[PDB]
DNA sequence: GGTTGGTGTGGTTGG
């Protein structure tokens, strides 16, 4: 249903310090 | 993992930990991919050249951890197997194809702020997202180093999928369709890889569609940790959603 | 300690 969404990152609308390294990779 | 860093609170609600019963002792990883079913690799109950078969019986599962060592009090949560399924061609002899098992938990493990499962990857988000170059997210408490130690805590590290063929001349192993393997190449200039004590552990992927997070791999072999010229193969899940889904929708929760 | 370590009553949590 509301699979893989994190309650405390992408839940409160905060990224991880690292995330952002993943979807700079597809450009 | 190798080369690789600390999970903040809540990176990976998905993360479980497979845990021996008796000796008291860490398996492997898993990744709920829901309340009731859990996702291992085969390899971490069935590895009859090494003696490896336990049964749900001789196996523990621990939800929402971080501390590889302390048993985390308020958060951290421990279940009961009620049965496993290896996957029929599980081929432990050769190479380790569709090196895949499910368990479903005796009962069912309540959501937090620390336990949400993963996203199974989409026919579509398969296509898209499964692509060389492209970095997925690894994780927990492996081997710090090939051979020595470990963590306290949960590690993390970003590495891209590599191409199909590169993978292949990288083992004499005889490499499947059920089989990705994944790297920073030898000179790319950054580092990282999973390890003994990390299989079953989910290789997880973000649709910049929904931004939500998917399981593509599982980790399965390779050689060494972070060889030059070494990468870690995982398990294609897409490859296999079809029987992950025959099952869970058969005698599932 | 404790189904737990200690960076020791705080933290991803009691007391
Ligand atoms: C469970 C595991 O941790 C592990 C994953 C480690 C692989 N390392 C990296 N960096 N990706 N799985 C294994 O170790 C499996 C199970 C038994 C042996 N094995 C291996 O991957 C061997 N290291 C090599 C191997 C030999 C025979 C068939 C497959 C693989």
């Amino acid at each position: 249903a509301d699979c893989g969404l994190r309650p405390l990152f992408e839940k409160k609308s905060l990224e991880d310090k690292t995330e952002r390294e993943l979807l700079e990779s597809y450009i | 993992i190798v080369e690789g860093s600390d999970a903040e609170i809540g990176m990976s609600p998905w993360q479980v930990m497979l845990f021996r019963k008796s000796p008291q002792e860490l398996l492997c990883g898993a990744s709920l991919i829901s309340d009731r079913w859990v996702l291992t690799a085969a390899h971490c109950l069935l590895y009859p050249p090494w003696d490896k078969n336990f049964t749900e019986n001789d196996l523990l599962v621990r939800i929402g951890k971080h501390s590889r060592t302390r048993y985390e009090r308020n958060i951290e949560k421990i279940s009961m197997l009620e049965k496993i399924y290896i996957h029929p061609r599980y081929n432990w002899r050769e190479n380790l194809d569709r090196d895949i098992a499910l368990m479903k938990l005796k009962k069912p493990v309540a959501f937090s702020d620390y336990i949400h499962p993963v996203c199974l990857p989409d026919r579509e988000t398969a296509a898209s997202l499964l692509q060389a170059g492209y970095k997925g997210r690894v994780t927990g408490w492996g081997n710090l180093k090939e051979t020595w130690g470990q963590p306290s805590v949960l590690q993390v590290v970003n590495l891209p999928i590599v191409e199909r063929p590169v993978c292949k001349d990288s083992t004499r192993i005889r490499i499947t369709d059920n089989m990705f393997c994944a790297g920073y190449k030898p000179d790319e200039g950054k580092r990282g890889d999973a390890c003994e004590g990390d299989s079953g552990g989910p290789f997880v992927m973000k649709s910049p569609f929904n931004n939500r997070w998917y399981q593509m791999g599982i980790v399965s072999w390779g050689e060494g940790c972070d060889r030059d010229g070494k990468y870690g193969f995982y398990t294609h899940v897409f490859r296999l959603k079809k029987w992950i889904q025959k099952v869970i929708d058969q005698f599932g929760e």
